[PDB]
This record gives C-alpha cells, sequence and structure tokens, in this order.
C-alpha cells in the first residue's frame, strides 16, 4: 500500500492491464490431483 | 501370560459367559450357572477406553503437512525437501507401529491380572471355609446357597458365620473322629 511502481522501456515490452488484489489471506495449497469435482463436502481432502 | 491366569491355571475361557469379560460360575443344590463381575469388567473397560483416548490425544500434534514446489535446476534442494518428509513419515510410522505393539502387550497382560486378582479376592475372603482345588476353583466345606454366592461375588462373605459348619467338616475329613 501507498507504493508507486514506475515502468520505462523503449521496446520489447509486454505491459500490464490488470493487477491482482490480495483480499482474503490464509491457508490453502496448490493441490496436484487429476480428478475433477464431485459436488461433495468434507473436512479432510487428499489428492486421491 | 505374565500374571499366569488367562491361559494359565484357569485353562481357557468360558463361552457361556457373555455379559462381561470376567466372572464366576457356581454350583450348588439349587443353582449352577455363570455370572459376570460387571463392576470390575467395568473398571477394566474404563482403562482400555482411556488408553485409546490417550493415543488419539497424542496424535494431533504430529509433524504437519502442506505443499511445496521446485524448479528443474533446484533439483538437490527438492531432494532435501524429500529426504525430510520421508524422514518424518519414517519416524511417525515407527512410533505408531511400536506404540501399538507395546501397548498391545501391556493390555493383554493387564487382563491377566484383572483375573488373577479376582481369584485372590474370593480366596482371601473364604479361608479355610473352602478348599482351593487348584484349577481356578474353590469348593466349600460348608454348603453355601445362592444368597451366599452373591455375598462371595459382591465381596462380603462372612467367615465367622459358617466357621463351625465348615470346621465340623474339616474336623471329620481329617478322620480325627475315626479314633473312637
Ligand atoms: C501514493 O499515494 C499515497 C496515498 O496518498 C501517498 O502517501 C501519502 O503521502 C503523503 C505525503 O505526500 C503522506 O503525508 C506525510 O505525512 C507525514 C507525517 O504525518 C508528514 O510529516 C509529511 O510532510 C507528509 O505530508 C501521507 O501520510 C501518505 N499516506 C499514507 C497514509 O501512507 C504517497 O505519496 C504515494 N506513494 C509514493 C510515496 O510514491
Amino acid at each position: 500500500p501507498n507504493d508507486a511502481i514506475n515502468f520505462e522501456s523503449n521496446g520489447n515490452f509486454i505491459a500490464p492491464e490488470y493487477a491482482y488484489k490480495i483480499v482474503k489471506k490464509g491457508d490453502s495449497t496448490i493441490m496436484k490431483s487429476e480428478l475433477e469435482y464431485g459436488n461433495c463436502n468434507t473436512k479432510c481432502q487428499t489428492p486421491m | 501370560g505374565l500374571f499366569g491366569a488367562i491361559a494359565g491355571f484357569i485353562e481357557g475361557g468360558w463361552q457361556g459367559m457373555v455379559d462381561g469379560w470376567y466372572g464366576y460360575h457356581h454350583s450348588n443344590e439349587q443353582g449352577s450357572g455363570y455370572a459376570a463381575d460387571k463392576e470390575s469388567t467395568q473398571k477394566a473397560i474404563d482403562g482400555v477406553t482411556n488408553k485409546v483416548n490417550s493415543i488419539i490425544d497424542k496424535m494431533n500434534t504430529q509433524f504437519e503437512a502442506v505443499g511445496r514446489e521446485f524448479n528443474n535446476l533446484e533439483r538437490r534442494i527438492e531432494n532435501l525437501n524429500k529426504k525430510m518428509e520421508d524422514g518424518f513419515l519414517d519416524v511417525w510410522t515407527y512410533n505408531a507401529e511400536l506404540l501399538v505393539l507395546m501397548e498391545n502387550e501391556r493390555t493383554l497382560d493387564f487382563h491377566d491380572s484383572n483375573v488373577k486378582n479376582l481369584y485372590d479376592k474370593v480366596r482371601l475372603q473364604l479361608r479355610d471355609n473352602a478348599k482351593e482345588l487348584g484349577n481356578g476353583c474353590f469348593e466349600f466345606y460348608h454348603k453355601c446357597d445362592n444368597e451366599c454366592m452373591e455375598s462371595v461375588r459382591n465381596g462380603t462373605y462372612d467367615y465367622p458365620q459358617y466357621s463351625e459348619e465348615a470346621r465340623l467338616k474339616r474336623e471329620e475329613i481329617s478322620g480325627v473322629r475315626s479314633l473312637v
């Protein structure tokens, strides 16, 4: 917050349109399974 | 086992006893039949139950687990990450496996006293009012009806009450009377 970020380039530049606000911060992981959703609810999840 | 009751002098269990883990069978002119010592089967269960609940309560602060990801040229810090988790899961497996194996041995040798010590209570109450027969079992010198069995069973037998009944018998199966 309250920080500026100043770009400058004379070529070869792929610029942002959109950035990303960190709203909710907490717990999660990037789980590495290959199953798709099954509409259930748990309190324990594992990739299998 | 250790205490020498279960699979010891008391050779094998009775299938006829269903109400509980330990008990008494009897025989007398009216009766004959089993009856579990619930109050001490009950005390035993309070134990074994606490034991399970103690182990669950030790296994909520294991080493925790959440996930992490590695570059192709960081391969050897990937390794270190792996040796680590695979170190910790080698260690909590051993602790689980061994705890169960040990607490299993103790639980089995716990039941083996529960039964010995029950046998010793009956014994200490009945003294020379009854003949310890040695296969887990006592036979009385004085006849002792269903109302007297409970008294032994609920642990308030009364030695002086049957003393002269009993010792008339002891006195005569000593054949000391055979001298007249
Ligand atoms: C981006 O925008 C933020 C928000 O407006 C700017 O932060 C604000 O900058 C002003 C000064 O320009 C801060 O005021 C200062 O306060 C101190 C002490 O109270 C005073 O002694 C100084 O004379 C000055 O006026 C203000 O607090 C600050 N806002 C907050 C709450 O952070 C900022 O200038 C911009 N980003 C930058 C610095 O590139």
